[PDB]
RNA sequence: AAGUUAAGGGAGUGAAGACGAUCAGAUACCGUCGUAAUCUUAACCAUAAACUAUGCCGACUAGGUGUUGGAUGAAAGUGCUUCCUUCAGUACCUUAUGAGAAAUCAAAGUCUUUGGGUUCU
RNA sequence: UCUGGUGCCAGCAGCCGCGGUAAUUCCAGCUCCAAUAGCGUAUAUUAAAAUUGUUGCAGUUAAAACGCUCGUAGUUGAAU
């Protein structure tokens, strides 16, 4: 098996979390960045960390990744999801209620004009 | 069968008081219950109480002030001489400075301090802290 | 019976256990027999290396803070 | 308590529950205090408030809502109890 | 006020369910023919106003925590925390935040608001360990253990949650001097709606 | 000391914002650091400093596959000699760390004790205000008020705990299996704790509520 | 001890219940304690079933079923795995 | 239930007994036969894990889901069903600033804050 | 946890236990502790024993609710 211990995954997520701009979808390019950014005594684990980092980026294109938080994604998502409708749907020119509910408002002595049932 | 109304009344009062109920009902009433309630009222342990009139034995509703710790009867009404009060109160009451032991006396119903003041004995009824 | 006293952090397996750890053994002759004394001290993690140089970090992979 | 010279000899005086008068002790952690703000006939909050204390017993029995309702209705803060 | 009740009628805040849960009987007006319980909606408004006063009595708004566990209550809680000055959780609750001081997210508040006591039960359980006045938003079958002020609503509709949080926030703003009454809040509902 | 507070109460106590420990007993707040109790009881500017006593150490075994597995439990009783008491316990592999943990636990559980009179009230109350009962396991204990000159009439552990609590006169009686030291210590502690909860007639009058330290020092604590 | 609230059977408000006999070992067991299984089976399996169809007159034939209604004692039942041994909290899970 | 006495009845099962197997042995477990008994009428015996291993009468204290038998009040009916309320049996689930050594308990709760009446051990 | 002798023997020990060649417990020397002109041992009796319970026990599983109902004596009995 080739499962990656948490030493590899802890370090690799930090590199993505801190140097997002420089990293790309090429293993060799991402390898040279890791050599000078981090401190790794042995070249075998230098290769494995970089290989995981490249694998992380491909997942980003499909959306957010659970456990990785890069700010640029939230503000771009925030502007999308604040989309204001040009008019609310809270207003409806006629209030529709149940037959039993209509009596409830009438017993309280308060008036709401356009109320009709079903 | 019943065999007593005082014990049931005090037990119901005690059970309601442990829960903070602010009001409770006593189904059978009698003059002895009235005197006992009046004495608890005099010492500031309960509020006012009401007597309901059916054409049978009446009913009572009392107001509670979150203030009673315990109120129970002594079932066999032992007769007590004037010089035996000290042992009984030493055994039954929680302190020498508060609490009341109630006797029924040829001069009416009273607690132990008043009984000593009047120079009399009697039989024991109950107590309340 | 044997008595073990520990304090801190120690390593038992691999090549680093031979470099970074110091060891000694002695014995004391009492009137009832002989007692064995064993001491293991883990040095501050420098332990000059194959290429003559201090290996300050045996396995840690710390990441540098990006320049502001 | 006061001694024979009218000197208070207690180290402190604990509180009592507003609903039951139950004398909350020092380790009861289910007891809460509530402050309700006041308005000034224009609908803005002045500096004034009202205070109630609720013990852990009634709060565990799930009756704090009803007792608080009654206590506020006494103080002219609600229209029902 | 008439229009608040009108908006509560447009959304489904007045429909509960079965399972009357007798401690909530006094907030229920009736039961329909299909077995659904109807919430009075005249007591909802008054309880909301009292809750707003209790909330505004707090000195700094940061000593207030609002919690939602379900996906369609996260937007409302985030927006409410944004326009007020409170803190929001909106999802998974770490079981030691209110009681474990060594943990990374201790965050001990002075007051706590709950979307639904049945799903946010861990939060209300931990509140009774540190003298916290829980205030909730209860449906016709909610449990009322460790709940002080209960606002009768339904915890299930997205429109209901959005409307109730919008109303609470607007009222909190009115009780402060930021904007005066007789002028509606400039922000609109559907900013608090899910998705 | 040079310690870094972690909780709001610790920050408030670190400065002189709280005058006495009775201020936080009144509001029923939890205490999570022993440095608060250390600060309020210092060898200087304090008439009565705290005292410790390791009352018992016992071994317990788990008996795994390759023989047994022993470790020790420590019971410590802390006391002021005037109105304060506490009790703690801890299990660990060595006796010293066990007593350390027990000492820390005892401080965190410190409580106040109410004291009273037998008969007429004069200077310096000396006994329990009323009969109290405590219970743990199968052990039951009862303490009753006693006159001025009668010392503590009880077992050695009862005398020890009541001496830490500051009580001078008492009769006592117990029932159950008192040879179980931990349950009997806990029963005495439980009986002592109940004194400030009884609602005697002199506590009937209502008083208004003071405001919590969190509300009073909100701005200063927000400045941090 | 006292590992079950109902004592291993469902009897209330009664003194005596008549027994039946185990379908596998012949033992006597009271009726309210045996485990009852009602099985609707087929005469033959699905392969030999379609051989009977094409050797049949009437051009539309339905093979009959069998109805058995077996009953067992506790020992003869849990050895054949109609019923298994469960954990303490799962023992209370009915239907 | 077994067992005893007398008169009947007597298919199936079958303490005893006799065989055939397994086994080192097997007066047992398995198999083939089979006597008393098991059933009825008239008399004895007085025992069982005859168990809810929890005596009987009365008071109080909490929510929910069912089910067996009445009664009251309202709707879908081809004076019948569904719903609501209430009395009397009878179970189960959740939880107890209630209890226990615990298992657990709606009583095994209202007990050093110890006494409603009473029989047996 | 001092020094010699013995070695599952001799012996000690109210109870738990000690003694099989390095015995803090046997036999001795020294030194310490307790009460002190007094101090040990045997038998009986009281408290300890809320282990005889009126005050004040326990009876599902630790010892313990008669197989079940009727019934005389006894004990106990609504409100005015
Ligand atoms: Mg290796
Ligand atoms: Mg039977
Ligand atoms: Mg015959
Ligand atoms: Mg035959
Ligand atoms: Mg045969
Ligand atoms: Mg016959
Ligand atoms: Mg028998
Ligand atoms: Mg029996
Ligand atoms: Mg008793
Ligand atoms: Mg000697
Ligand atoms: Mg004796
Ligand atoms: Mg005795
Ligand atoms: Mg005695
Ligand atoms: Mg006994
Ligand atoms: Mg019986």
């Amino acid at each position: 098996g080739r499962v990656r211990t948490k030493t590899i995954k802890r370090a690799a997520r930090q590199i993505v979390e801190k140097y997002y701009a420089k990293l790309t979808l090429d293993f060799q390019i991402n390898k040279k960045i890791t050599e000078e950014v981090a401190i790794i005594p042995s070249k075998r684990m230098k290769n494995k960390v970089a290989g995981f980092v490249t694998h992380l980026m491909k997942r980003i294109q499909k959306g957010p990744v659970r456990g990785i938080s890069l700010k640029l994604q939230e503000e771009e998502r925030e502007r999308r999801l604040d989309f204001v409708p040009e008019k609310s749907q809270i207003d409806v020119s006629v209030i529709y209620v149940e037959p039993d509910t209509l009596r409830m408002i009438k017993s309280l002595g308060i008036n709401i004009s356009n109320m009709k049932v079903h | 069968v019943r065999m007593s109304v005082l014990a049931d009344c005090l037990k119901t009062i005690n059970n309601a008081e442990k829960r903070g109920r602010r009001q409770v009902l006593i189904r059978p009433s009698s003059k002895v219950v009235i005197k006992f309630l009046q004495y608890m009222q005099k010492k500031g342990y309960i509020g006012s109480f009401e007597i309901v009139d059916d054409h049978r034995s009446g009913k009572i509703v009392v107001n509670l002030l979150g203030r009673i710790n315990k109120c129970a009867v002594i079932s066999p009404r032992y007769d007590v001489k004037l010089d035996e009060i000290e042992k009984i109160i030493t055994s039954i009451l929680p302190s020498r400075l508060f609490g009341h032991l109630i006797l029924t006396t040829p001069y009416g119903i009273m607690d132990h301090e008043e009984a000593r003041r009047k120079h009399t004995g009697g039989k024991v009824l109950g107590f309340f802290f | 019976k044997s008595m073990k006293f520990r304090d801190g952090y120690l390593i038992s397996t691999g090549e680093p256990s031979k470099r970074f750890v110091n060891t000694a053994t002695r014995s004391a002759q009492l009137k009832q027999g002989v007692l064995g004394i064993k001491v293991k001290i883990m040095l501050p993690t420098a332990i000059d290396t194959r290429t003559g140089l201090t290996s300050i970090l045996p396995d840690n992979i710390s990441v540098l803070e990006p320049k502001t | 308590m006061f001694n024979d010279q009218k000197v208070l000899v207690d180290i402190y005086i604990p509180r009592k529950c507003s609903a039951t008068s139950r004398l909350i002790p020092a380790k009861e952690h289910g007891a809460v205090q509530i402050n309700v703000g006041m308005v000034d006939a224009n609908g803005v909050y002045n500096g004034k408030t009202e205070t109630f204390a609720i013990s852990g017993h009634v709060r565990q029995n799930g009756e704090s809502d009803a007792c608080l309702n009654r206590l506020m209705y006494e103080k002219k803060l609600l229209s029902f109890q | 006020k008439e229009e608040s009740i009108a908006k509560m009628l447009i959304c489904k805040v007045h429909i509960g369910t079965k399972n009357l849960e007798n401690k909530m009987k006094r907030y229920v007006y009736t039961r329909a023919k299909d077995g659904v319980h109807i919430i009075n909606l005249a007591k909802t408004y008054e309880k909301l106003q009292l809750a707003a006063r209790i909330i505004v009595a707090i000195s700094n708004p940061a000593d207030v925590v609002v919690v939602s566990a379900r996906p369609f209550g996260s937007r409302a809680v985030l927006k409410f925390a944004q326009y007020t000055g409170a803190q929001a959780i909106a999802g998974r609750w770490t079981p030691g935040m209110l009681t474990n001081q060594i943990i990374q997210k201790f965050t001990e508040p002075r007051l706590l608001i709950v979307t639904d006591p049945r799903t946010d039960a861990q939060s209300v359980k931990e509140s009774a360990y540190a003298n916290i006045p829980v205030i909730a938003l209860c449906d016709s079958d909610s449990p009322l253990e460790h709940v002080d002020i209960a606002i009768p609503c339904n915890n299930k509709g997205k429109e209901s949650i959005a409307l109730m949080y919008w109303l609470l926030a607007q009222e909190v703003l009115y009780l402060k001097g930021v904007i005066p009454r007789s002028e509606p809040w400039n922000v609109m509902v559907d900013m608090f709606l899910w998705r | 000391k040079n310690w870094v507070p972690v909780t709001k109460l610790g920050r408030l106590v670190k400065e002189g914002k709280i005058v006495s420990i009775e201020e936080i007993y009144l509001h029923s707040l939890p205490i999570k650091e022993y440095q608060i109790i250390d600060y309020f009881f210092q060898p200087n500017e304090c008439s009565h400093p705290l005292k410790d006593d390791v009352v018992k150490i016992m071994p317990v075994q788990k008996q795994t596959r390759a023989g047994q597995r022993t470790r020790f439990k420590a019971f410590v009783a802390i006391g002021d000699g005037n109105g304060h008491c506490g009790l703690g316990v801890k299990c660990a592999k060595e006796v010293a760390t066990a007593i350390r943990g027990a000492i820390i636990s005892a401080k965190l559980s410190l409580i106040p004790v109410r004291r009273g009179y037998w008969g007429n009230k004069i200077g310096d109350p000396h006994t329990v205000p009323m009969k109290v009962s405590g219970k743990c396991g199968s052990v039951r204990i009862r303490l009753v008020p006693a006159p001025r000159g009668t010392q503590i009439v009880g077992a050695p552990t009862t005398k020890k705990m009541l001496n830490f609590a500051g009580i001078k006169d008492c009769f006592s009686s117990s029932c159950g299996k008192t040879k179980t030291k931990g349950n009997f210590l806990r029963a005495i502690f439980n009986a002592l704790s109940k004194t400030y909860g009884y609602l005697t007639p002199d506590l009937w009058k209502v008083t208004n509520f003071d405001k919590s330290p969190y509300e009073e020092w909100s701005d200063f604590l927000e400045t941090y | 001890p006292k590992k079950r609230r109902n004592g291993g059977r469902s009897k209330h408000n009664r003194g005596h219940v008549n027994p039946l006999r185990c379908s596998n070992c012949g033992r006597c067991v009271p009726k309210d304690k045996a485990i009852k299984r009602f099985n609707i089976r087929n005469i033959v399996d699905t392969s030999a079933q379609r051989d009977i169809k094409e050797a049949s007159v009437y051009s539309t034939f339905q093979l009959p079923k069998l109805y058995i209604k077996q009953c067992y004692c506790v020992s003869c039942a849990i050895h054949s795995r109609f019923v298994r041994v469960r954990s303490r909290e799962q023992r209370r899970v009915r239907k």
